[PDB]
């Protein structure tokens, strides 16, 4: 992963309402995500849970 | 103890000197130590009233041991310090002139220096004692305008007694002395250093 | 102070009176001089705020901040800058890194 | 034996049980304003401590002073029963509006006319109170503020002894110091001279005084009949008779004055007896009670001296003179006699945060009073009230000065939790009423041998004040007087008692105090017949196991709050023990924290009550939580809500955070803590992170205390930081006109100002570079302004028609990161704002700093250092496993810094994260007699704790090191002696020789590189000294001392030194011209005259001095 | 240039004062408190030691930058950079010698 985009937030030190942890815990989290790209180009990816 | 070795002062130890050389002639008080010393081609005694708290030094014997005591009656050459101590510049400097106190000052830095066991090259305190020992006191002015009592450099003061006797007129009476770094500094030629 | 006392001078002699008042407003003006080239040098230094002696003419000069020693406690430079300094065992003697 | 519900579980080596648990750390702050405001829970205090007489604070100085009357006794007035009322607001609003944090207090007044007979009374407002927290902090504007403690010497008496020299005989001085009045020295000289010195006057014989109140000559002959020194200078004296005695008295006082005995009778009482004029504090009148032991029976009420002290006094001394040991007077049980020592905590009372502010108030009241009374005595006596004589602005003038200007007044430090905890139980020694820097002594900078229990020895700042400020030992507790206690329990005949007593400094020298450590068997018997014991002053000996009285509490007794978590204290050195100490000070709060491996058990403790960690206070179950509040239904029914504030700017520059650490359906029990503040994890202090440390020289990267780091921990924010800057700017009227901020500003491009909003100010969350523009605003143009007459012209016309300047606020050098949050405050609003402002806004910028070169680490034992160089992961040595490690450690520091304390850590810190399984099959070996039977079977990251001065022995660990459970590949990395063997990343090869590894805790100090980083080329110039400018936030350059100079001229470097002092500091023509043959290619002109210097001469020839220059 | 062989004090004269100045100061009123500009002779008026700004006379008439060593005879002042305000001086006139 090279950059989020999360809709409702404009920086990263701020909170999100509905969630037990802040916006640099979950980077941190996302940080240990492991994904293999076979497209030479920046592709997107989605998150949508509720 | 460098502090006030280079500022000159009165030292504190004080230790007698050997104003003249003679036959010791000391008798030991107690409260006083009284010490006096037959001159040896003649003339009369100087005498010392130090104080009796302090254990005697060696007396300057053929062997010359520092475990020897004062012996009375002994000999001593000019200008030695009876008893451990520091022997006042000015007073080495009248009777000795001035290589001996300039000598005895750098012996006596380069000693304490190497006591802590740092070591360095005695023409850096040649060049500082050159300066601290360059004025030259007058008693009496005479056929000279400065005031008497009044420093000047021994150059300076050579070269007005050398006019003045050129020209007939008496010589000004002067001998050199010794003072410390401030006022060694205070005094000198150019006015906008000193105003600084 | 002087320049105000000049001005008084200068208007009790035109308009003309005796010689004690004449004479009194010519000590004020050396007494405002005296303490305008120094004040304390002689006589009870001149205070106008919380007692303070003021800060004369001569008191540029001597001192801690007189101009004279200012000048040699040394001035801020350009072209400079400091950091933290580091070991490095990979140069030579003459070299340094930045 | 975890007294919070649900702390982590950690075993530790114990050996011996602490009887009671650690006291309130914050209980001593607190006491003092409570016993000032005057509470109900203060009075039951008091009430169970046995004090007979309760006694708030400002009941106490507001009764002292009334009842007030004038002098022709026609009128008085009287006023007491203080109380107080409700807040304000809360505390999150007055710290965020800029508000402070107080409450208002009602006296009642009575007002009685004597003459008449009447009575008016009602309540009356007096201001309002900066109230206290109950984290013990005073919130004054929004900026947090904290009060030290001061020592001063208790007033008393004071026996001096002075060895003459040259005469070899005693002299036994006596000296008085009452809280204010007249001093008294009463010595006994070579001539017999027993004399008085009273306001440093001529030394007087103490008969003439004596006479002088009329005693008589024969009590004086038979009284001191014993005594022969002072008989002599009885039949010495010449003046006799109480008139001729009184006179010559205020003769030598007062001389010039007409002597009558009714003034000399009239000033005795005045200057001895008037209370007002002369006064002592009744911890004064107290300790002088129990140093002479008259008027002990009875509780001190009149607080002024009296004579038959004065006597008992001169008796003392003449007693004292003829060497007797112990002294005795009619009415008073037998004492000792001996000279008294500054330095003893016996006399060296504290005064905490309630005797300052009672004596700030108290001088308000006195210059209210003196109004009121004058008032009074000038206003109309008929329609007089007290509401018209009351006067407000003295004592909330006073009050707002003292918080505000008072070197007793600091700004609460709070890099984390453990440095405000210090702060706040910080004892200072120097400041307002104290001793200064070099009138100080040296002496008082040592340690005293009643120190012990009372003030940590160890904890002491670096720099010169050394000595001048310690800390409260833990169990520590302040005397309703001021003067220390230390817990003990009192052996009463060689059985210990479980029950605890608290002793001051007389009371525990007159006793004898056992050793702690000293074994004890279960049924309290001790098993060795003979037990050190320390005694009166420096003193320890050997004694029968039955004399022995008292005994300490814990081996931790005399150890500071922040010296009490340094593992293995008892081996490192008091230099090195007291550098780790100040360092713990000092640490970052980073993002993601790590509770330690190996720790002492004041972690949690200290964390709880550090006040920065939240805590139900009902048991109750939580019913939802999230990232933002939580909310805990009580078992009442009734719901509650907390608020934790997230990423808010600390006091010192740092960031605040709070995380839950509670799930959904947990019934949470009472006192148990539900989020973490910085510098925590799992309720408990976490300062820094675990590292695999590797001690050996490494090609000399980590030579002289220079540290390597592996990049793993800088590709993993392993030691990432959060930074929060502060700006603001502020529009303010003029006479020329008013400022205001617009999105507008003259002549600057689109680009430049994309980020403002209309508003003027930069979007939220908009990156910013150093030099970008932050606010914009607009300066308004001077020109000729008439204020009757241009205020309505502007009015009806002439509207925006002058010009405007550019003033805007940019970032300034060597700042970026994100824009959080901006707080802009407005007068339309109703916000208060300070007088001629309108609108001042400020914003909040966040940069995020991971561990980069030139940054300083430390551990826990100080052993200070910086990053010398950052390699690769890929190229650290690594375990025979593959593991790499992420630090090493120089090893030739350790042996001359004699701090070998680190080593046993980090072997306990690696045995502890391996886990260890001891062989109890055959039966437990003779090392691990003494372990916990819980103790000898650990999983891996396990955790363990050493109390200082009872932890594991060497044996300990010797058999733990045997044992750790091997790796999941089957086979064990270190021996038994700890080492290991390594693989180089750069050769490949193995080393020749085994190496020692482990886990060591790590923290991060403030002394960051962004800092101090800063590089200066060309920028703004001063306008008055015509200099650049100074400072790294101004742009300016660095200083240039003359020692510089001096070594310049020791090259014989000329030209370098003209550059220096002429082309780059002052000349400005030599400036522009330099600059402009540097951006071509034509040779540097020759420097010109610098500014000092015409200067110099345009003032020298303001004196008259024609100072010439002949060129010639 | 830069060649200074020599510095030598000597004792001024009533007549070196009157060469050195500029100007005559004849009143102590400071900087006005309304307009914040000098009074007329004032104890900064730029008559006597120069313009307050960079190439600008009092009265506006020669504020054009293309004017170096021109006084304005409608204000009676010059036209220098600001700089020269810090390097000319003024004298005042005693009525009794002091
Ligand atoms: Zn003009």
């Amino acid at each position: 992963v090279t950059s989020i985009r999360i809709d409702g937030v404009l920086h990263e030190f701020t909170t999100v309402p509905g969630v037990k942890e802040d916006v640099t815990e979950i980077i941190l989290n996302l940080k240990s995500l492991v994904v293999s790209s076979e497209e030479d180009e920046p592709v997107t990816m989605y998150l949508r849970k509720q | 103890r460098v502090q006030e070795l280079f500022e000159a002062r009165v030292p504190r130890g004080k230790a007698p000197i050997a104003d003249v050389t003679g036959r010791v002639r000391l008798e030991d008080g107690e409260r006083f130590y009284k010490i006096t010393i037959v001159p040896d081609d003649g003339g009369e005694e100087v005498v010392y009233d130090k104080i009796s708290k302090r254990q005697r030094l060696r007396v300057f014997k053929h062997e010359d041991g520092s475990e020897r005591v004062l012996s009375d009656g002994d000999h001593v050459e000019v200008g030695q310090q009876l008893m451990e101590g520091s022997a006042d510049p000015h007073e080495v400097l009248r009777v000795q002139g001035p290589r001996e106190v300039q000598i005895h000052l750098v012996r006596e830095v380069q000693e304490v220096y190497r006591a802590q066991g740092v070591s360095i090259h005695d023409k850096h305190i040649e060049v500082i004692v050159r300066q601290m020992l360059r004025r030259v006191t007058i008693i009496d002015s005479g056929s000279t305008e400065f005031l008497p009592g009044s420093l000047i450099d021994r150059a300076e003061f050579e070269a007005e007694n050398r006019r003045v006797v050129a020209e007939g007129g008496e010589p000004a009476a002067g001998r050199p002395v010794l003072m410390g770094i401030t006022k060694a500094s205070l005094a000198t030629d150019s006015w906008l250093s000193a105003a600084s | 102070r002087v320049i105000n006392r000049n001005n008084r001078l200068k208007r009790l002699i035109d308009l003309g009176a005796p010689e004690i008042i004449v004479n009194n407003e010519k000590r004020m003006l050396q007494e405002s001089v005296d303490a305008l080239f120094d004040n304390g040098r002689r006589g009870r230094p001149v205070t106008g705020p919380g007692n303070r002696p003021l800060k004369s003419l001569s008191d540029l000069l001597k001192g801690k901040q007189g101009r004279f020693r200012q000048n040699l406690l040394g001035k801020r430079v350009d072209y400079s800058g400091r950091s933290v300094i580091v070991v490095g065992p990979q140069l030579k003697l003459h070299q340094c890194g930045l | 034996n975890n007294s919070v519900p649900g702390a982590p579980n950690r075993v530790s080596f114990a050996k011996l049980r602490e009887p009671l648990e650690v006291p309130g750390l914050l209980d001593v702050q607190t006491d003092s304003f409570e016993w000032l405001i005057g509470s109900p829970r203060w009075r039951e205090s008091a009430a169970e401590r046995g004090d007979v007489n309760p006694v708030g604070g400002l009941e106490e100085v507001l009764y002292e002073l009334s009842p007030i009357e004038d002098f022709s006794g026609s009128m008085s007035l009287s006023f007491s029963d203080p109380r107080f009322d409700d807040v304000k607001a809360p505390v999150d609003e007055c710290k965020d509006k800029d508000m402070t944090y107080a409450a208002p207090l009602f006296v009642t007044a009575e007002f009685i006319n004597n003459n008449t007979g009447e009575i008016k009374s009602q309540t009356v407002f007096m201001g309002d109170f900066p109230m206290m927290t109950e984290k013990g902090t005073f919130i004054i504007n929004g900026t947090e503020r904290v009060v030290v403690s001061q020592l001063v010497r208790s007033p008393g008496v004071y026996f001096d002894e002075t060895i003459d020299k040259s005469t070899d005989k005693t002299l036994h001085s006596v000296k008085v110091i009452p809280s204010r009045g007249a001093w008294l020295e009463f010595d006994v000289d070579k001539r017999d001279t027993v004399g008085v010195r009273i306001d440093r006057k001529r030394r007087q014989p103490v008969t003439v005084l004596l006479k002088a109140l009329g005693w008589t000559s024969e009590q004086i002959v038979e009284r001191f009949g014993f005594s022969e020194i002072m008989r002599s200078t009885l039949e010495k004296d010449n003046t006799v008779g109480t008139d001729e005695a009184l006179l010559d008295i205020y003769r030598k006082l007062r001389p010039g004055e007409p002597p009558t005995k009714e003034s000399a009778q009239t000033l005795l009482e005045n200057l001895f007896f008037k209370e007002k004029r002369y006064d002592l504090a009744r911890v004064g009148r107290y300790k002088v009670n129990k140093k002479l032991g008259l008027h002990v029976g009875e509780p001190i009420t009149s607080s002024t001296l009296t004579e038959e002290d004065v006597v008992a006094t001169i008796e003392y001394l003449v007693r004292l003179h003829e060497g007797q040991t112990t002294m005795t007077v009619p009415g008073g049980v037998e004492v000792p006699v001996e000279t008294d020592d500054i330095d003893h905590f016996g006399n060296r009372r504290l005064r905490t945060v309630g005797e300052l502010i009672q004596n700030q108030i108290r001088v308000g009241m006195s210059r209210m009073e003196r109004v009121v009374r004058e008032r009074m005595t000038t206003q109309d006596v008929e329609a007089i009230t007290p509401q018209t004589l009351i006067n407000i602005r003295p004592v909330v003038a006073a009050i707002k000065e003292f918080f505000g200007t008072s070197q007793l007044s600091q700004f609460m430090d709070q890099n984390n939790p453990l440095s405000g905890l210090t702060h706040k139980r910080r004892l200072s020694a120097l400041g307002p009423g104290g001793l200064s820097r070099e009138r100080a002594g040296l002496e008082v900078r040592d340690v005293h041998p009643s120190h012990y229990g009372r003030m940590c020895p160890i904890e002491t700042p670096e720099g010169p004040n050394i000595g001048l400020i310690g800390s409260l030992s833990v169990y520590a507790r302040v005397n309703p007087f001021g003067f220390i206690e230390t817990p003990y329990r009192k052996v009463v005949d060689g059985v210990v008692s479980d029950e605890i007593v608290y002793l001051t400094a007389d009371e525990e020298d007159r006793h004898v105090v056992a050793q702690a450590n000293s074994p004890i068997d279960a049924d309290g018997r001790f098993v060795e017949p003979r037990v050190l014991v320390r005694r009166k002053a420096g003193e320890v000996e050997y004694v029968p196991s039955s004399e022995v009285d008292y005994m300490d509490v814990s081996p931790r007794q005399m150890v500071s709050v922040a010296t009490a978590m340094i593992p293995f204290l008892e081996h490192d050195d008091a230099n090195r023990a007291l550098m780790g100490a100040n360092m713990q000070r000092q640490a970052v709060p980073l993002v993601r924290s790590e509770a330690p491996l190996v720790g002492t058990g004041m972690e949690l403790r200290a964390a709880i009550d550090a006040g920065d960690v939240v805590v139900a206070e009902e048991s109750g179950v939580i019913e939802e939580v999230s990232a933002d509040y939580i909310t805990v239904m009580h078992d009442n029914g009734t719901r509650r809500t907390y608020r934790m504030r997230k990423f808010a700017r600390s006091n010192h520059g740092t960031c605040a955070n709070q995380c839950p650490i509670v799930d959904a359906g947990d019934r949470v029990e009472a006192g148990q803590v539900i989020a973490d503040g910085p510098c925590t994890d799992d309720g408990e202090m976490a300062l820094g992170k675990n590292l695999l440390v590797a001690i050996m020289p490494w090609e000399g990267h980590n030579y002289e205390d220079a540290i390597i780091l592996s990049n793993r921990l800088v590709e993993e924010d392993v030691l990432t930081s959060i930074h929060i800057e502060e700006h603001e700017i502020d529009a303010r009227d003029t006479k020329l006109g008013a400022e205001e901020i617009t999105r507008d500003i003259p002549n600057i491009s689109d680009e430049v100002l994309a980020d403002l909003d209309e508003r003027g100010i930069v979007r939220i969350g908009a990156e910013v570079r150093d030099g970008d523009i932050l606010v914009g605003k607009v300066t308004p143009k001077g020109e000729t302004e008439l204020t009757p007459e241009e205020r309505l012209l502007r009015a009806i016309f002439g509207e925006k028609a002058r010009e405007v300047r550019d003033t805007s606020l940019k970032v300034p050098h060597g700042e970026s990161g994100k824009v959080i949050g901006i707080r802009v405050f407005s007068r339309e609003d109703e916000d208060e704002l300070p007088a001629g402002v309108n609108e001042l806004v400020r914003v909040y910028v966040a940069q995020k700093r991971k561990i980069s070169d030139g940054d300083k680490l430390a551990g826990r034992h100080g052993n200070k250092g910086v990053i010398g160089k950052i390699l690769p992961v890929e190229d650290m040595p690594f375990l025979a496993d593959g593991t790499p490690v992420d630090i090493i450690l120089n090893t030739h520091g350790v042996p001359r810094r004699m701090n070998i304390g680190q080593i046993l850590e980090t072997h306990l810190g690696w045995c502890a994260h391996s886990g260890w399984k001891v062989d109890a099959a055959k039966g437990v070996p003779d090392w691990a007699a003494r372990l916990p039977d819980e103790l000898l079977e650990a999983q891996p990251n396990a955790i363990v704790s050493t109390p200082v001065f009872d932890g594991a022995q060497e044996a300990e660990l010797q058999g733990l090191l045997s044992c750790t459970l091997p790796n999941r590949d089957g086979d064990v990395l270190v021996d038994a002696d700890g080492k290991a063997m390594l693989f180089d990343g750069r050769s490949g090869e193995p080393f020749p020789y085994p190496v020692t590894v482990g886990y060591m805790y790590i923290m991060k100090l403030h002394h960051l590189v962004d800092d101090k980083i800063h590089a200066r080329s060309t920028g703004p110039y001063s306008m008055i000294t015509q200099q650049p400018l100074g400072g790294k936030a101004q742009f300016g350059g660095q200083r240039f001392g003359e020692m510089e100079c001096w070594a310049m001229q020791a090259y014989g470097a000329a030209y370098t030194l003209q550059e220096l002092l002429t082309i780059k500091s002052d000349d400005t023509v030599g400036r522009v011209k330099v600059y402009e043959a540097i951006v071509k290619g034509e040779n540097i002109p020759e420097p010109g005259i610098p500014e000092s210097f015409k200067v110099l001469l345009k003032e020298l020839q303001s004196l008259c001095l024609n100072v010439e220059v002949l060129s010639s | 240039v830069n060649f200074f062989d020599e510095l030598r004090i000597g004792l001024a004269t009533a007549e070196d004062i009157r060469q050195w100045s500029y100007g005559e100061v004849k009143k102590p009123e400071t900087i006005n408190y309304r307009t914040l500009k000098p009074e007329k002779d004032g104890l900064f008026c730029e008559k006597i030691f120069g313009p307050t700004r960079d190439w600008e006379c009092y009265c506006g008439k020669y504020k054009r930058v293309r004017f170096k060593g021109i006084i304005c005879e409608r204000c009676g002042v010059e036209v220098t950079r600001a700089k020269v305000r810090r390097e000319r001086m003024g004298h005042i006139e005693l009525a009794a010698p002091v």
